[PDB]
């Protein structure tokens, strides 16, 4: 289990030493990750992840390259994460057809940054392979009663307000020059 | 309203129809306008059995140079057809008393009017008259659940 | 044959003795081993002059082996072999005083010694055991009974031998026998007496005319045996029963009824039973007969052994079909209670017989419906009885026991039975239907060596332990506060003079609103047992003994266990009191006339409730301002009058804004606020209204419009072929929410108050789902459904009148269940708009069709529907087949715990613990705060708080937790979690558990995909097993401050 490192179909373990919860007497989070290829402008400079902690967000994402390029004094300037939907609502879009799970895409400003970053990764799988204790820690952000109670907050009613009127508005509009075109 | 139990100096009631008045029926069947009328016998939840009815006449088209406004049979059997299509489906969903919830508010007249202006005009629509022809079985415990 | 050929021989070898006296047959069977079983009470010598005698008695054989219709019983028949005596032996003087009842003892006495002497001569005796018993229970006739144990070894045919001493035809005077007659010289009837001497008279005579009817007609013997499995499954015998006993009909007696009804039948005498008739037209016809011909009270009937059947209507207050052949009532061993039940258990299967849809074979005939007495009946109390010896009675007992009284009931039996019977059954009157009185301890057989049967047990030296007396109540009539009297006049009247007396310190007099002058005696519910347990103690230890004791512990614990909301007069208030429920309706109301009067964009087409308390089925009864109930805010399906997915919803919102805005102008006494739902599949803008009454209650308010099924349907059209089923999911969820959810509630509502009980019932049961779990996957109205099977369908059974009798059926159901073969589709209708024939071929081709494309429900395990769903799955969709299996599990290890440990209230703790076993993981965690007073259930709520983000603090965020966990590992990991922390949190109503087992294929390594949808750790670089610690580590990271423990596998 110590020697592997990575996978021969081109993917990498990434392993996460998790802490001492105190109702269990270290697991080490493992995850892949591979350099992307999609003809989208959008789609460029991304690595395609797999096994994501819970709730990985750009918050952490970041703090994981920070992690890397602190230890191997590289750079990688991360610039977006997509296809974060952990929890599978919205695998179907019901809208515009009535008019990638688990895994998620990490956008980077350049393929320099990129390609640094991957350099760093392909060392952190060769730490795996020979210090398993130089490997980082991954800290879920926590969910507590607060964001939870957070999940049970109304809505705010000027919120409503301004999306239902903005809404409705461009709507309106899209509408209005449907019906030009179709009886014009 | 019908009594069916009492309790010491206190008895109550429950549904048994609905009439219009005379003198509103008569004021409402004016000359050179087609009358319409359309019923039909159906079942509710708790299972009464009743006739409810409807009455609409054509109404004049607000430009209209000629005065008789008359629709057309072909006019007529659609609307009957339609009026009786959503008789049946009020009187089929309504258990009983919520078909006495959906007369009160006349929700009735209106999806009526609204399936209706398609075809022609019409004013007035009303339900005009239910009778009720045959209940099912007491059941002290229903009865006791209307009253509060 | 060869056995009782070879018996024959035994006694005509017998020898035969001559007239002795008291002290000769004294000294013969004192020193010979066998003691005369003589009949109670014993000859005395100084009144007896008469003396004794044995000849050679005249042999026979009767009963159903001689009717040839016999059946290969797993417990083991008998075969009767009726031995006469000798019109010589007798006297005319005979039939009076017990004379021939001491002949017929001394007769077998001398018989059973001579043949256990035959039998130490021929050397059967190893293997052959001889002992005594009653024709069928009848102390007044003793007999013998020959049976074997493992060449005439006939122990493998489960048989027995019946050797039974009546009298030769016509000997006694019938009409001196007839029931009116007195033969007991102490002038009161002796009925029972009457009957044992003239039955024993006339015993073989009836035989001949059974076997002639079974010649004159072809399909008799199989009629016969198709009466004696009815019967026999319903619990049904032969045997007497007047001593606390349900029998009185058996197979001889069915015989002879329907041979009469083969004679006659109709009150114009006519054949109503046809010679030309099947098997099924014979039974039908004669169950029929039961069912529309009383027998005891208005009318009886009246027939010929040799002249055709003629109904009277004149009920001799007693079961008579009135042999004149032989002078004879035919049911004398009968109970009223008893003929009674049997003809509404005629009635049932009558009307079963007429089901034209369904098939009613296999619950008429192969379903035992004795085994369960709480099953069998709705109520039971138990009522240990020490009243001691048979002097001690003067003291023990609070009648009396006399001459006369013992003239009628020769046995302290019958009449302690009949005494308790008849006091229970005035001093409840209308409250119960039908009752019935069990001498727990009651035996029939003994050995040779003994004068009777004997017995010491439970403060008696009579054959019993205690009393079980059992009911089936009358629920509209059960609840009823007061204990209604006769009028009040002046001269007081015979009624009013007995019910005073009767009711001692209960009377009274009270006047009511109306102006009614009339005793009565008045009681104070509790909601802990009913008034019908609180009369039944008053009245059995007052009017009967008061050394009684009398308890049901079982129903206190069922009661018990029932949620007691916390309500001014809960401790005082039934079960059967729905005014919270109808409190919340008034306020609901008042609100639907407010927003009915509102005025908008659009006129408002209709506004109904779809709430489980709407619908009498909630957990807990609502509490005003108990707003930490799961089920505080019921739904509101609000409905406009007469196209985009987004562009609608929004509309939807905005329409609800102006709602709002209204509300919140000119009805400022009310709360309200916006709610993102996301109950639906993906759809992320529809907003649930809130309101909050000053009346302490919560709804919440969702347009609903024609567009969104529109839409809906567009989209199912438009989506790609392998993305279809999971729109068909989403449509189907969004059905069951917004349109057979209406339909359901409505009739289901209707029902109930058709069906009170069922309300407490299907709560319970909600009850206990929760504290097993199960409630996480299971939706409310399929477990609604469930409970509401029972009381739609009772087949056997009778509908259920407590709590106890509809929880127990519910799980008898569910347990013998098998959803994977068995339908389930229930006529949802007030007792006597039924499926027709056509819809219920339609509904059973769905089922076989869904059956087809799945064989073994990995996609949909129970399968029930009604005239509400055509379909069948609605509520029964999205519910792994290990929850299934574990419900069903659940359900089978209840009721086998219930047919081991016996029935307490510790049997019923057991049924409400959870197992917590197979448990992959159990997380054991528990809330900061408090929640039992603030859910409302009793150990209180007074107003909402000033802010609605404090409303949400003061919820529970469990049930959050659970469900968007299951969301996100639902591709590997299957969880079950507590609702209602209110009830099931301990104390405080503050623990839960979360208890999860793992997807068993992902439970081993796999193939690496990019869509495999697991936290793995790889055991190769190709190959990835599931990661366990990983996963608890991330439910430990989800639920950081409310994880308190973990346990795993």
């Amino acid at each position: 289990i110590e020697d592997i490192s990575a996978m021969k179909n081109g993917f990498i373990v990434v392993p996460f030493k998790l802490p001492d919860h105190k109702a269990l007497p270290a697991s080490l989070h493992f995850m892949f990750a591979k350099r992307h290829q999609s003809s989208n402008s959008n789609e460029s400079d991304c690595l395609f992840l797999v096994n994501l902690p819970l709730l990985s967000n750009i918050e952490h994402m970041k703090k994981f390259v920070g992690q890397l390029c602190g230890k191997y004094d590289t750079v990688s300037h991360v610039e977006e994460l997509l296809y974060n939907d952990e929890f599978g609502l919205h695998e179907v879009d019901l809208s515009a057809l009535t008019s990638p799970r688990n895994t998620a895409l990490l956008k980077f400003v350049d393929a320099a940054s990129i390609n640094n970053c991957w350099n760093a990764l392909k060392k952190y799988s060769n730490l795996h392979a020979k210090h398993p204790n130089e490997l980082f820690e991954w800290t879920y952000t926590t969910p507590s009663f607060t964001t939870f109670v957070n999940f049970y907050k109304p809505l705010d009613i000027d919120y409503l307000k301004e999306d239902i009127h903005t809404h409705m508005a461009i709507f309106e509009q899209r509408e209005a020059q449907a019906q030009e075109d179709v009886q014009s | 309203l019908r009594v069916d139990e009492v309790q010491g100096k206190n008895l109550l009631t429950n549904f048994h129809g609905m009439d219009f008045t005379t003198d509103k029926l008569r004021s409402m069947v004016r000359k050179w306008q087609t009358l319409i009328e359309a019923n039909v016998t159906v079942k509710t939840s708790d299972d009464y059995v009743l006739r409810i009815f409807a009455i609409a006449f054509t109404r004049k088209q607000a430009n209209q140079v000629k005065r008789h406004s008359y629709a057309q049979s072909s006019h007529i059997r659609a609307i009957r057809k339609v009026i009786s299509e959503i008789l049946t489906k009020e009187v089929q969903g309504s258990t009983l008393a919520q078909l006495t919830s959906k007369l009160i508010p006349e929700v009735i007249n209106k999806e009526i009017e609204n399936a209706t202006k398609d075809i022609f005009p019409l004013q007035n629509i009303h339900v005009r008259k239910v009778k009720l022809l045959k209940q099912p079985k007491f059941d002290v415990g229903a009865l006791m659940a209307l009253h509060g | 044959e060869k056995f009782l050929h070879k018996l024959y021989d035994i006694l005509q070898e017998i020898p035969d003795w001559e007239e002795k006296s008291l002290a000769e047959v004294d000294s013969f069977f004192k020193n010979k081993i066998v003691s005369v079983p003589f009949v109670d009470p014993k000859p005395i010598p100084q009144n007896t002059n008469y003396k004794f005698n044995y000849k050679k008695p005249d042999i026979s054989l009767i009963g159903s082996f001689a009717l040839k219709a016999g059946i290969y019983q797993p417990n083991g028949s008998s075969i009767d072999t009726l031995l006469t005596m000798p019109k010589e032996l007798f006297e005319k003087k005979d039939f009076l005083n017990f004379r021939c009842l001491h002949k017929r003892s001394v007769y077998l006495a001398y018989l059973t010694h001579h043949l256990l002497i035959l039998l130490k001569k021929d050397k059967l005796d190893s293997f052959l055991q001889l002992e005594y018993s009653y024709f069928d229970n009848d102390p007044l006739l003793p007999i013998l009974r020959i049976s074997c144990s493992k060449d005439y070894n006939f122990y493998k045919t489960r048989f027995s031998i019946n050797l039974l001493i009546g009298f030769p035809y016509k000997v006694f005077e019938p009409k001196k026998l007839l029931p009116n007659r007195n033969c007991i010289r102490i002038l009161p009837a002796t009925p029972l007496y009457n009957f044992s001497v003239l039955s024993s008279s006339t015993h073989e005579n009836y035989l001949k005319y059974l076997y002639k009817t079974k010649k004159q007609t072809e399909s008799f013997v199989e009629a016969t045996v198709l009466g004696r499995l009815w019967l026999q499954q319903r619990g049904f015998s032969s045997n007497m029963s007047h001593s606390g006993s349900l029998g009185g009909f058996g197979t001889f007696e069915f015989t002879i009824l329907m041979a009469a009804l083969l004679n006659g039948g109709g009150i114009n005498s006519n054949k109503i039973l046809l010679h030309g008739f099947s098997s099924y037209q014979l039974f039908k016809g004669v169950i029929k007969y039961l069912a529309t011909m009383d027998l005891c009270h208005d009318g009886h009937l009246q027939f010929h052994s040799n002249p055709a059947s003629k109904y009277i209507d004149e009920g001799f207050q007693t079961p008579t079909l009135f042999d004149k052949s032989t002078k004879v009532n035919i049911l004398t061993k009968m109970t009223v209670s008893s003929y009674q039940i049997l003809k509404e258990y005629a009635g049932e299967t009558l009307r079963m017989l007429n089901n034209v849809v369904q098939d009613q074979f296999s619950n008429i005939f192969l379903t035992n419906i004795s085994r369960f007495d709480n099953l069998k009946y709705d109520l039971c109390y138990d009522v240990q009885l020490p009243l001691g010896k048979y002097n001690n009675l003067e003291t023990s007992l609070a009648a009396t026991f006399g001459s006369m009284e013992r003239v009628k009931f020769i046995t302290l039996e019958n009449f302690l039975a009949h005494k308790i019977t008849n006091v229970a059954r005035y001093a409840l009157g209308d409250r119960i239907k039908y009752i019935q009185i069990e001498m727990v301890g009651q035996k029939s057989d003994f050995p040779i060596t003994k004068r009777k049967v004997y017995s010491n047990t439970g403060g008696n030296h009579f054959n019993f332990d205690f009393v079980r007396v059992k009911l089936i109540v009358n629920p509209s009539e059960c609840d009823k506060l007061v204990t209604k009297g006769p009028a009040h006049s002046e001269t007081m009247s015979t009624e009013a003079a007995v019910f005073k007396n009767f009711w001692g310190i209960k009377s009274s007099l009270r006047r009511f609103k109306d102006g009614s002058i009339t005793h009565c005696c008045v009681w104070s519910t509790s909601s802990s047992e009913p008034i019908i347990s609180s009369i039944v103690n008053f009245a059995l230890q007052k009017h009967v003994s008061k050394k009684a004791q009398i308890s049901n512990e079982t129903i206190k614990k069922f009661h018990n266990f029932l949620p007691l909301p916390n309500l001014p007069s809960s401790a005082k208030t039934s079960v059967l009191n729905l005014s919270s429920f109808f409190n919340l309706k008034k306020s609901f109301d008042d609100l639907y006339k407010i927003i009915f009067q509102m005025k908008l964009p659009l006129s408002v087409k209709s506004i109904l409730p779809v709430g489980s308390a709407f619908r009498y089925t909630s957990l807990c009864q609502p509490v005003p301002f108990a707003y930490s109930d799961p089920d505080f805010f019921q739904d509101v399906i609000l409905e406009f009058e007469t196209d985009e997915i987004t562009s609608l919803e929004k509309a939807k919102t905005a329409f609800l804004l102006k709602i709002q805005e209204e509300l919140s102008a000119n009805s400022s006494t009310y709360r309200s606020f916006f709610s993102r739902d996301e109950s639906i599949p993906y759809n992320l803008e529809i907003v649930t209204l809130n309101i909050l009454t000053p009346e302490g209650y919560g709804f919440k308010f969702r347009v609903l419009t024609e567009r969104d099924e529109i839409l809906y349907l567009r989209a199912i059209a438009n989506a790609r072929n392998e993305l279809k089923p999971e729109l068909e999911a989403t449509f189907l969820k969004f059905t069951a929410k917004y349109l057979a959810s209406v339909r359901h509630t409505r009739t289901l509502e209707n029902i109930s108050h058709s069906y009170q009980f069922y309300s407490p019932v299907v709560r319970l049961f909600k009850r206990w789902l929760d504290t097993h779990l199960l409630l996480g996957h299971i939706t409310d109205e399929l477990a609604e459904l469930i409970a509401i099977k029972p009381f739609v369908d009772p087949a056997p059974y009778f509908i259920p009148g407590s709590l106890e009798n509809g929880f127990l059926k519910v799980l008898k159901f569910i347990s013998q269940w098998n959803w994977k073969d068995d339908p389930l589709i229930l006529d949802l209708v007030k007792p006597e708009e039924r499926l027709t024939l056509a819809q219920y071929k339609g509904i059973q081709m769905n089922f076989t069709n869904l059956r087809n494309s799945d064989p073994n429900g990995t996609h949909l395990q129970f399968f029930v529907a009604s005239k509400n769903d055509p379909s069948g799955i609605l509520y029964s969709s999205g519910i792994p087949l290990p929850i299934a299996t574990r419900l069903t599990a659940l359900a089978k290890v209840a009721v086998n715990l219930l047919q081991t440990h016996g029935l307490n209230q510790q049997t019923i703790n057991l049924l409400f613990t959870p197992g917590l076993k197979d448990y992959d993981f159990v997380v054991d965690l528990r809330t900061p705060i408090g929640l039992k007073s603030s859910c409302g259930i009793l150990s209180a709520p007074s107003n909402f708080p000033e802010n609605l983000n404090d409303l949400s603090e003061k919820m529970d965020p469990t049930y959050q937790l659970v469900k968007y966990l299951n969301l996100k590992y639902k591709n590997s990991l299957i969880l079950s979690s507590r609702k209602y922390i209110g009830v099931n949190g301990g104390e405080k109503g503050d623990k839960n558990v979360i208890t999860g087992l793992i997807k068993p294929l992902f439970k081993g390594a796999h193939k690496f995909r990019v869509n495999l949808d697991c936290n793995v750790k790889p055991v190769d670089d190709e190959n990835v097993i599931l990661n366990k610690e990983a996963i608890f580590h991330e439910i430990a990271a989800f639920g950081n401050d409310m994880v308190i423990n973990f346990e795993t596998d």
